[PDB]
């Protein structure tokens, strides 16, 4: 089952998705270019000073429910 | 390069700016359970070529061949391009500068990617305490860790907190035991001269007030939160960062803080709020230096030889005879111990 | 004339058996030569603190019958007097003794409440230690009791130990900080002959399995469990009441306690503690029954033995006997 | 604002209670009769080798959190 | 004068230059001991009129009947002319303007009261002898003996002691031993002036070997021999004088050093090298104040009243309520303790 | 191409039986891994202290044959040695040890070692004498200068400490105290035997006010007779490697010692002394006729404990160290 | 039997019996350095003529100090 | 003046006393406890602090102290 999870932006507030564990990192910069208009190109994702890489999944690196990644 | 020396007595080249690439390999190189682990060949069998977070095992294939150049006994200095051309593979981070201290933090999660023996791993939705008892939550998390990470890292490094969070608006509080393969320690601010390291864990365990985007799920918004830290398990070989960079990303504004450590007899006994864990004393076995300077600065470090017992001094290619005596200073950055008997 | 009317010197004044009191008259001369306490109501300080309304106290009449007989004993126009008074008070409000030490227990606590100067008192949430320093816990648990008991028998009487609770399912620890008025000392099982008093402390702060008199919920096994307590002195009353516990048939036990200079540094905890030497002021004493008392006068320091209405000299040589039962000591 | 209080039994068991500190000593005699059948005419209700009179609430006695009461039969 | 007062709640009018007569006066009206003595007429038949060494009764029928003014109860202040008189009559040293060695009155009057009240009425010669090499209780009952063949009052009782004398010899290096009484104890204050002393120190400073007109029998003559003092047993009032004045001769050069003393719970049980000995605990009954200034200075004193146990100043004809914690100060000179449970 | 001879980690050498030793070869493994004494041998240290005329030594032959094995089990060229030198000089200089029917062996090693090479060439004599009622502090140091006059030696420098004798005699009563040297300390166990104590319980008894026995005659300069007096002991100076000798003649109490962080500060009564904490570096077993001896010892090199059986050599963990075996325990001050 | 006492001047030797006058050791004073016998202290106590040595209890060895004027 | 007293304790456990200086030989306090007891010095062992005093050496070489109290063995 898909969660919900969040993304600081540098102005520090956040946003809200939903993702499934099975979601790859594409899908969740696609979500945020499918609702903020920021394409996949612009973003690199961070969580836990470790960084996410695509082609990998949310389950990959075991990303929990209300985990909150930065977007750089 | 090719003399005949001591195995262990090994210097490395410098190549440009490394970060503490050179410091880091010599306190990794005398970590005594994980190179003999290599020096036995025993990683052959356990590399993790499809790992999603390693690194198709070049990390851990040129790590152990660094190792067993330094451990042959044939050079009294070696040249770590191999390995140092598969950091900068997978961490270009490190040459410009950025943030030069989560070198160790790679090495340790790559080299433990790279050998994990969870070969697929399952997703865990992980799990708060919720009024269950500390041992019981505790072993259900380091199992939870266990299904997805399972190595000769986990078995060297790895140990285990506990995790109090509380919010300011509901009051509630949220307890969850989290693994860690390394402690950062603060330090006492605004500058001393001088601190006890006991000191600097005690701050380490001390509540902060919450850059780390937290959620409180009942009081409906993002909070800064207190956090409260008590070391429920001790590695084998516990890494000690000082957290000496108060402008960590560029490693400026340094505190120079004499940090008092001891060389023999820590023991970390009274910091165990697990009451089954038994004595966890432990002696020191390196230490990476940092000295300021132009850009970066420069990084060195003193090590105790496994199969001699004495102290040596490491700069680049540079290897020499160092007493216990001169190990303590402000240079002094990243600190390697062992629990006293698990060799 | 009358009976019990003399001209004596102040102080030196016996009590009358009026039925059978326990060890009322005993107790009474103990305080009664307790002299910050004497010199307390002596001085008509009381009348500004007396509480009639402390849902715990007994509406004053517990202050007002002891002021009133620790005026006539020390008058000085008395050889002994009847305590009906007094007696009529404790026997309204604590009947368990018509018909043994609960009774000093008993007094302590509805002196103090009848002088509470907490006069509304809030609900005050305790809490146990986790890791913080003894001395934050210590001074945070002194607040606390303040918050809810300010009285002239806490400032004499009151201290402080440490608690230390393990689980034995959980094996965790439990630290609080937790206020007394008197300490019950055990005597070594079984019957040594002799023991010295220091003896007696240290077996106090020896851990000891809790009995059913002490239920204990776990917090973290979420179960009862029979902890392990563990006692630590960590500050001392200006009077330290010591209650030596014979009856747990009757332990003859010789317990040798100083007349002087009690010096209790050793068993302090707490590195800000002082030196805390103490002088013995008072003694009851148990017959095997009957209950009577030494007592040094606080005018001309002289001691004296108190059986009752009977009032006569006594010598610091005769002080010490299997018969003692409670002591009293004064800080110096 | 409520609170967990227990009470060891005549049995040697223990009864879990739902309390306020602002309850009377009568309301927990009633609710250890909910839950054990006992009149309050026969309960006797101890803690720090103090009985607990009628009329008083528990924040009059200053008791915490997992307090676990004395029951005797009068 | 005349007033309806508490009995030795009484001042004594001042007289010219008496030394410090009505401050010692005041200190021995308050040894109860020796109050009670007098009050309760025992001295009447115990008075000495033939003692070569006395004043034919004199000195003690005029304090007798002093003290029976100041513990009355008649009189808030008495003016002692009649005891002074006496005083000067069989020591004019104390007399007027012209006044020398002040100290020398306590040791006048506890000498001179015990001579007018030795109960021995012919004395014998006594050949004192050193120990030979005998054991110590041997020899110091020996000497006890001695002194009180010779020796027996009601002031004997109060106030006198013994010490253990050891004398060397720069050559022969022999060593005499004798056990000599005491009435009081002249305390040296440590040098070169310390702004701050314990009564201890001062204590621990009279028992410590020092150096002189002594005649050796071994070496055959006079030598500057080292003479120390170990205290043997202790008097139930035991009177304690600070040697305040290094010009003791005109009351010049005062040493205003503040030594500190208990008001209660004097322990001398670590001084006393006789190990029967019984529990020897003192508390503070009475003190001498000497305040400096033109002249011969000014002598006040604390006192406690034995029927209250409360602390009073007496100031010559003045006397006024006094707390424990003034006490002690620069200007206490002579202090007089009474061991636990003499009265 | 001998019997022992294999190329082996230096220290890591077994010493076979020549007959039937007491505990010769257990006290030498006990020694040859005290590390300032190795190490002061391995240097080739000693050649200019030996002292061959001292009346109380052996012509330097205990030190000479000592160090000259000592160099044979640190050479790495040996898995074990045959001690025949050495044994020759402990039978030659030692009689009493020959016989098969034991701890001072290690008393005479220590006493032995320091005569011949005590750096006092001509020991001059001195009247000791007792406090007199001077602080412990003066007494004490006083007591120390003279040890020194007579006894100056490597074996002082790290085996020697001080304790503070107090002596009451029964009739007179009178308290004379000494400060006295010691290089080893026997520790009484509780008497009636006890299954468990540790350490401490057997410090604390040590400590304890103690009445003199036959062989302690005592003479009473007050009451110039011998008398049964009282004897106090009470720690006042440490030194780097304290030898402790648990006294089991036998007691099979199992005394439960700690392998590191021993920690003497409660028995000090020097209030200037520092922390005072040690390691466990060897413990001499003893398994009960006369007794077979083997000894647990730390490595020096690679902080690895082992076991020596005579010649046997094999690796230990600290877990099976603390048992009933334990004999003699040797700590190293941290 | 006589016995040894001494009067040291402020700046000597006398064979004595306990039941000699103070002033038999004046009147030895004069005859002594010839001073005449218009004050001898012991002990910090002044010796009275008229009086013997024994009243005193001088010992033998004993060392008097004489002051004149 | 160097002479001083120390002292033997006899088998029947009586002790001797002897005048001795620090310079005389084991043999000559052997000898002296010869002419007090009348026991051969070739059959005389003495220990002082669990150490026979061997011959040859004298008081000073073990630093025997004054009224110190050596052992006799036979
Ligand atoms: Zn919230
Ligand atoms: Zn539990
Ligand atoms: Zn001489
Ligand atoms: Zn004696």
């Amino acid at each position: 089952a898909a969660m919900q999870i969040f993304v600081k932006t540098l102005a520090s507030k956040f946003i809200s998705l939903e993702v499934e564990p099975s979601d790859t990192i594409e899908n969740v910069k696609a979500k945020i270019q499918d609702k903020e208009g920021i394409p996949p190109d612009q973003q690199t994702l961070i969580f836990a000073r470790k960084q996410l890489e695509d082609g990998r999944t949310l389950s990959d690196y075991n990303i929990q429910k209300y985990s909150t990644l930065h977007l750089l | 390069g090719r003399n005949n020396e001591q195995p262990g007595l090994c210097g490395l080249s410098n190549l440009g700016n490394t970060c503490f690439m050179n410091s880091a390999i010599q306190c990794l190189s005398n970590t005594p359970p994980l190179t003999e682990y290599f020096l036995n060949d025993k990683y052959q069998e356990e590399l993790n070529f499809d790992n999603p977070l390693g690194m198709r095992g070049e990390i851990a294939k040129s790590y152990a061949e660094l190792i067993k150049q330094m451990w042959s006994g044939k050079f009294s200095y070696v040249t770590p391009r191999a390995f140092k051309t598969q950091v900068g593979r997978f961490a270009p981070q490190f040459s410009q500068q950025q943030d030069c201290q989560e070198l160790l933090a790679f090495l340790l999660d790559g080299l433990h990617e790279d050998l994990n023996r969870i070969r697929k791993k399952p997703y865990i939705q992980l799990k708060d305490a919720d009024g269950r008892p500390d041992k019981v939550v505790a072993e259900e998390a380091w199992e939870n860790h266990l299904k997805r990470n399972d190595s000769i890292i986990v078995d060297i490094f790895h140990g285990l907190f506990k995790s109090t969070l509380v919010c300011p608006e509901c009051a509630k509080i949220s307890v969850t035991f989290d693994p860690f393969c390394y402690l950062t320690l603060p330090l006492p601010m605004p500058k001393k001269p001088f601190v006890k390291l006991k000191d600097c864990i005690e701050l380490f365990t001390t509540k902060e007030k919450l850059e780390d985007p937290w959620y409180c799920p009942n009081c409906k918004e993002h909070q800064q939160a207190t956090k409260k830290l008590d070391l429920w398990s001790l590695p084998p070989v516990l890494v000690v960062h000082l957290k000496r960079f108060s402008y960590s990303r560029y490693m400026r504004d340094k505190l120079d803080t004499l940090v008092d450590f001891p060389i023999n007899d820590l023991d970390m006994s009274e910091f165990l709020i697990n009451p089954n864990a038994g004595p966890c004393r432990y002696n020191l076995i390196a230490v990476s230096n940092h000295y300021g300077g132009m850009g970066g600065g420069h990084y060195t470090a003193f090590a105790k030889n496994k199969d001699d017992g004495k102290w040596y001094y490491f700069d680049d290619s540079s290897v020499s005879t160092a007493s216990e005596d001169q190990i303590v200073s402000k240079a002094a950055y990243v600190l390697f111990y062992q629990r006293q008997d698990s060799s």
